[PDB]
């Protein structure tokens, strides 16, 4: 069996393994620093060390039977898997990873750490794959920023018992004091220490001696380059969550300035401005154009006749005439948002653009009374003689009639043109069509 | 050691440049060291004066052996010859710097003792340092981790003149005299780095300051560290935001699309291949679009990256051997990249067809309805008879699919045809091509 | 009555309803922790949330009969609107809100209707004139928020672990200095300010459950000085983003201007050119800012921008309302420098141009003589564009056009102008008529 | 009699001789008035310098009553007019209102003299757009905002010290009685170190001790947070906008050496391409000139095609009798590439559409064989005016008659077959004129 890396399976076995990668980090540091901690819970952190120990067996065991592309199929090859795990450095890592060289120095078991590649691997996955990427980025560098605080503690009460206990007043204090001398205490006044000196802030007892000053220049230093990495990409990070609604916003108040300029009356500007409204209160603020010009033609048209084909499939002659040509209209037709009163067609206008309703709805009105003819609701379509035009006809070459918005209605318009090379490879279809619009325009 | 120099093939001058550069940054670090220290003892002037003479050597090195031999443009050609070279080098800028940084002030050493603030005419191969940078830049293959050792490096050169200045402070009003100066007690540039870390990081706990001049100097330390603080946020920001650039607008433009499909609750299934397209095109490409990667290149460049990954593809065509070499250049600057996911159909038996399909990268099965007549590995093509015929042409003789992740190179039928209408001749030849093919 | 969504009512009770939620959030925390102020101001903060809880039915009233879109139209059917509110969460929110529980730390469920004071945030930055200034504001009063949080925090811990026991929480609230409430509110925002904005000029903590607390709020206030400083940095960006576009620009031009070896007196004609467009602002070009807007929508803004100045022209009124219409849509606006010949003697004529706030002016071969000084709402190339057979002219102009001051054209290319006159020519013919009489009169 | 044109120098030289008194107006005037010692021992200087100041803005308002502005395109000279236009704006009421003429110790009264800070922002825009040091005035213009309130803060916070007692608290300044913190240079140094530290979040001050201390120093934190937040934003913005050409570039660098890794290109064409993007970075020339020239209007761009092209397309013998209209269309429509060395030009048999005319380069035409240089041909040249006519008759019929390569870095002018029958379809008998020199120079060859 081969497990596909792109999988789920894959991803439930990263989580299973960036489970003890982080354990081992986390508490291996700890216990190597503070060696209480691991001289009393000595029969839990050996079952837990057991426990990762098996767990890296299983990443070897699986990272010898996953899957990888080659010439777009998955290799399922069990020799040149193997071969192809074999030749790579993360093999090198995971056998160096599995040496068992540990009972009072757990410092012995720092070669688990070199399988940092596996956590790291479950946060990219987890990062492209959850639906919340800007909060998964904040709890990823959260999570580094308490890791590097943890270590930093850890070394802090590693120097100080390097040093002494409670010689300088810099170190850590007498430890034989039971005030001092529990491990909660240990833990907690490391981790103040290192928060206070990595955050750059210095409310703590200043150095003494010249090992001490050289350590505190170093943590500072430190400490100033990631709280600047930290501070430089949540920045990026919140202009990036913005960006979208200031270029909105900018494009709103540039098209402002440009009519209050050139004095465009205030109806116009109103009208504007509350379309500018309910576009950003109907989201309908991008443009498919500009979100869908990089997927190819045929993913475009799923997304078309997912979209689209519902509501066309209702009309009269158009029925399965020809399945790629449908495709085909169904990608070329574009898109468009009316407003409230808006007239699509005056009397005495050429027509180059078929329209269909879609999430909207129109109406017939006359020239001179305001009346309703007929309504029509989503699915309708209307166009078609004025982009036809068949010799033999009326041949007014104008759009017989006022279809007028009643609400904010959204259309998906269709050029004469974009009909017609859509139709040039099967002209069958443009002939009934064209029997189609001859007949209604001949009965009027 | 050549007649000239390559100014981008040379291992050897840019080891020439590290040297130039270690013997500048040997002066721009160890002159204030020495100018504010009392580390020039009666048993040091020795090794320094050896480590400055070295250095000199190196400048007038430079000065002389390698900076005439630098090739160089003028008017489009490479310039090879030695003495109008070396004539572009002595009415070259540089010069002026180099002459201006060699005056050797060390002549004055018998005039007024020892002083190392004679020699602060040598920091002014700041020139050769930049040429350094920028070649480093060029050259390494990642510029982001070079830009974060500069900034460090550039951090670290700024707190070392904050020491040794704090240390001159601390000379020119007594040491030990009050509380703000340094007291003498440990080593003295160890804790003058500290109070330069300590202040010029802006992060406090140092002695407040007593006398006039240690107040007006902590305030204007305070406020350029303020400052430097901020370049450092904003040079780390940068450098973030040129290594992730690609990888940010890839992810907004993906997480774009998948709002929209959720936004118009576009089904699972269709939203798995929309994101399995995509996962597959970061795994492939490292990068969205390509033609608009294309589209910004001049055109004879375009020409020859596509004639480099597609003319052994064109030429080993057995139908294409007739055609002309300038129509085929226009079709292959003229060819769309796609991507057919596992499973799904590029041309179904029954369907019409307009396309030519070049395949790249990719594994397509041929269907003759769910048996698999042949198969094609990358470099075949498929789909001629229904490119060139006008009219309807035929239709599609067989289902094909895309067992692997096809990478196809697609021609479209109108595309050709205009390419065509460019070339008489050659369509005509096309056409007989056709004809002696039916 | 149903209450839209869009309209000026509608953001009027948004303000009146996201006063007390405010007040909710802000003194609610304040009155738990504090316990000082609860105990004075009992009737006062009886009244106000009492009038907090009738503006909350109010609320809720208000969100159950407001209107929802449908297939682009407002709904009114009242009860389709009440299963439309009922079957979402909001409505749960508000009915959870509402639990009449009547020492104040039993109303902290009034907390929950905080998606209405987003909404109206949101609302006042989308509407007001200064979004910018809105959102510094908002930004200071969300970071004020933050402060008073954790100035409560700090004072409720205080009090839970003993006042004076240790030198990190609040004094011995017995002594008359520390026991008052002003001073026990200001010295606690006063140390809740130095430990969130990243200063720690407080004293150190003894207790380890006070360690713990300290390091826990340095972290959460590194977070929030993270993201003043990205907001403020945004918006900073944001803000010149124009000039910003506008140097570059000028940038490269200098930049193709210096590599290309142009003439100086050029080159001061094209910076007075760009200093002309930095001091009256005309930043933004055409094509570029009227291409986001939908066709309908600039069709009208094509109209109310140049029907003003094609009825001052009366020769010109004589046309029909579509081809009004597609020339007032394909009119294309320069603005040339003073000086500037429009049209030579000899040159093809090639575009119709219309004045609007310009000065242009005819003159001789190279000779400055005014034959007449045209003004605002004038016309000319007129007799090259329509492809007669002239007066032994043809495709050519009669004298040399000036232009005197900066000023603005509407051009109109031949291209375009078939465009035009593919639709009617009877009616072009009649402006062919009356403009070939012109043409026979003048030459 | 005299109109002061706005966009001359004449105004840019008023506006400096009015943005130095405003600004020390502001500056000393906050100083003079909360410390109370400069007011009282500098007394004639300040008298001295308050006059020259008020001089200076009575000559602005005077100045500002004169300046032209523009209507109907033209600058408009009269003197009544522009009286009226003065005074139907706000400004004018603002220069009225500051140039109002009020025992010579408080200058609290003077606090007047501050309302013409329009001068002083219009001299910093005017200098921003003007001088050719742009990020560096911008940060000068940082610092110069943030010192003016450090230094308004500092005598805010003098002036509290003052009304509070001095030495009475621990926050408040020292006593001043005391003679060491009582020099006027020690007061003002004193009260800028504490506004730094206060207001740039450092923390170094003492503690403070009563309610209303807590209450300044909180909102002197809060506006110090908010000011190392803008200046840490202007820092960024400054350090993003001073290489983001560079940056682009890079982004432009790495994505062809990821598109080439990808199509797995040959290593000799891949260090073509980059030393080839490295010239053109090198000579800056590296963005194409319609996307540098698309904001330019259309005779600013016919001006600078003429200045460009008309030096060498005046410089061929055999396009020498047509008409400027067709000089000036084909300097238009001239296109320009760039090439590498080594690129063949066009070769022997291709389907000639392009004309080439060398503009800073160095070409050759070789045979099919490979190096066997020729004819090398230089600036000012031109090849392809034969096989863009289309003359019937002879014996090539449009085909290329050499092999054409570059030998260093050429950059020559694409002009297109089909651009120049735009070029000419407009002009018949500029057509058979070329048409006739055509076919007497191929009669010739
Ligand atoms: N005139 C007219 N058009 C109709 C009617 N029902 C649907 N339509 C469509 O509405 C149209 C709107 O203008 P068109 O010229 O585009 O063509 C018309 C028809 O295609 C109807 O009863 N009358
Ligand atoms: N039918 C068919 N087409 C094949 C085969 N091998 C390659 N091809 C190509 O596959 C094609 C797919 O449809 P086409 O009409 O384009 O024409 C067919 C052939 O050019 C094969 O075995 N059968
Ligand atoms: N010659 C001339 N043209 C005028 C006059 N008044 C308006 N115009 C227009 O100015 C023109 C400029 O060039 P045109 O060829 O466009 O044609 C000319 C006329 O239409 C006038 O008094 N004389
Ligand atoms: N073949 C050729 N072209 C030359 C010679 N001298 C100048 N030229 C020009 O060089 C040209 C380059 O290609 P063209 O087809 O454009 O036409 C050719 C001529 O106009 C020469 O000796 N031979
Ligand atoms: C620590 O404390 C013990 C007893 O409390 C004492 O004997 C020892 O000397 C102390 N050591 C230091 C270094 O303080
Ligand atoms: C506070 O002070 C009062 C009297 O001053 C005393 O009775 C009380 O015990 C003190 N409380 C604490 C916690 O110290
Ligand atoms: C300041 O010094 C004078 C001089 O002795 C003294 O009288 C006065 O009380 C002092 N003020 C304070 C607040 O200590």
């Amino acid at each position: 069996i081969v497990v596909d890396p792109s999988s789920n399976l894959y991803y439930r076995w990263l989580t299973a393994i960036a489970l003890p990668v982080f354990y081992n980090w986390y508490l291996l540091i700890c216990r190597a620093c503070f060696d209480e901690l691991q001289s009393e819970y000595l029969m839990l952190w050996l079952v837990l060390d057991y426990s990762a120990d098996v767990l890296y067996v299983l990443d070897v065991l699986v990272r010898a039977r996953t899957g990888f592309l080659e010439q777009g199929l998955m290799v399922s090859d069990t020799n040149r898997l193997w071969q192809h795990y074999k030749t790579t450095t993360q093999f090198k890592l995971d056998v160096l990873s599995l040496v068992p060289t540990d009972t009072n120095y757990p410092e012995v078991r720092f070669n688990r750490l070199l399988k940092f590649s596996r956590l790291f691997e479950f946060f990219d996955r987890t990062e492209t794959r959850t639906n919340y990427p800007n909060m998964f980025r904040i709890g990823n560098l959260v999570l580094y920023i308490l890791i590097i605080i943890h270590w930093n503690a850890c070394i802090y009460f590693a120097i100080s018992k390097f040093i002494g206990f409670g010689t300088d007043s810099w170190v850590y204090p007498n430890i034989s004091i039971p005030e001092h001398g529990r491990l909660s205490r240990k833990y907690i006044y490391s981790l103040y220490w290192s928060t206070l000196t990595l955050t750059t802030i210095g409310e703590t007892p200043p150095p003494v001696k010249d090992e001490e000053y050289l350590f505190v220049v170093v943590d500072f230093l430190v400490g100033v380059l990631i709280f600047a990495t930290i501070v430089g990409n949540v920045g990026s990070m919140i202009s990036n969550m913005n960006a979208s609604r200031a270029e909105f916003q900018a494009k709103i108040d540039s098209i402002k300035q440009y009519m209050q300029f050139r004095k465009v009356t205030k109806d116009l500007e109103t009208r504007v401005i509350r379309w500018f409204d309910y576009l950003w209160a109907n989201k309908k603020t991008v443009d498919e154009k500009e979100v869908l010009k990089s997927l190819p033609d045929k993913l475009k048209a799923e997304i078309a006749i997912n979209v689209h084909l519902d509501t066309l499939k209702k009309v009269r002659i158009f029925q399965d005439c020809e399945a790629g040509l449908l495709v085909e209209l169904v990608l070329k037709l574009r898109p468009t948002v009316f407003s409230p009163g808006d007239y699509i067609c005056k009397k005495g206008d050429i027509g180059k653009e078929m329209y269909i309703i879609n999430e909207g709805k129109l109406a017939v009105v006359a020239d001179d009374g305001v009346t309703q003819f007929v309504v029509l609701s989503d699915g309708s379509y209307f166009g078609e003689i004025s982009i036809l035009n068949i010799k033999g006809s009326k041949s007014g070459n104008r759009r017989t009639a006022n279809i007028r918005s009643i609400g904010y209605s959204d259309l998906f318009c269709l050029s004469k043109d974009d009909l017609m090379e859509a139709l040039t490879e099967y002209p069958e279809a443009k002939k009934a069509l064209e029997e189609k619009g001859r007949q209604i325009l001949m009965k009027d | 050691l050549p007649n000239s120099i390559d100014s981008y093939t040379d291992r050897l001058y840019l080891l020439w440049l590290l040297l130039v550069t270690l013997a500048y940054n040997w002066n721009c670090c160890f002159i204030p060291l020495r100018l504010v220290f009392p580390y020039q003892t009666a048993d040091n002037i020795h090794y320094w004066l050896i480590a400055d003479i070295i250095c000199d050597i190196i400048y007038l090195y430079d000065m002389l052996f390698i900076q005439p031999r630098l090739q160089f443009v003028r008017g489009g050609d490479i310039i090879v010859d030695s003495n109008e070279l070396r004539k572009h080098y002595r009415t070259s800028t540089k010069f002026q710097l180099d002459v201006a940084s060699i005056i050797p002030f060390d002549i004055c050493y018998l005039f007024f003792g020892f002083n190392p603030m004679f020699r602060a005419n040598r920091m002014l191969k700041y020139t050769s340092f930049f040429e350094f940078n920028h070649h480093l830049e060029s050259i390494m293959d990642k510029a982001y981790i070079y830009r974060v050792i500069r900034t460090t490096g550039y951090l670290l050169f700024i707190l070392h003149i904050n020491a040794c200045v704090y240390y001159w402070a601390s000379n020119y009003e007594g040491i030990g005299t009050t509380r703000w100066v340094y007291d003498g007690e440990g080593n003295e540039y160890l804790r003058c780095y500290y109070w330069a870390v300590r202040t010029l990081i802006t992060i406090g706990g140092l002695p407040e300051p007593q006398t006039l001049f240690e107040i007006v100097f902590q305030l204007l330390n305070f406020f350029s560290g303020v400052f430097v603080f901020s370049s450092l946020i904003g040079q780390m920001r940068d450098v973030i935001g040129a290594a992730t650039a690609n990888q940010n607008y890839f992810r907004a433009c993906m997480d774009d699309t998948i709002a929209y499909m959720n936004n118009y609750s576009i089904p699972k299934l269709v939203q798995k291949r929309v994101r399995t397209w995509y996962e597959y095109t970061w795994d492939s490409q490292r990068m969205l679009d390509e033609s608009d990667l294309l589209k910004t290149l001049p055109t004879t460049v375009q020409l020859a990256l596509a004639i480099d990954v597609n003319f052994s593809i064109i030429s080993k065509v057995d139908l294409f051997k007739g055609c002309d070499t300038q129509m085929i250049y226009d079709m292959l600057l003229r060819l769309k990249s796609v991507l057919y996911l596992p499973g799904d159909f590029v041309c179904k038996k029954g369907e019409i067809g307009k396309e030519m399909y070049i395949i790249k990268h990719g594994e397509v099965q041929v269907l003759g309805g769910t048996k698999v007549l042949v198969t094609l590995k990358a470099g075949s093509v498929f789909g001629e008879i229904s490119l060139l015929a006008a009219g309807g042409g035929n239709r599609r003789t067989a289902n094909v699919v895309a067992h692997g992740f096809a990478n196809l190179l697609t021609l479209d039928k109108k595309t050709l045809q205009e390419i065509l209408v460019h070339y008489p001749d050659s369509e005509r030849i096309l056409m007989k091509k056709a004809r002696v093919l039916l």
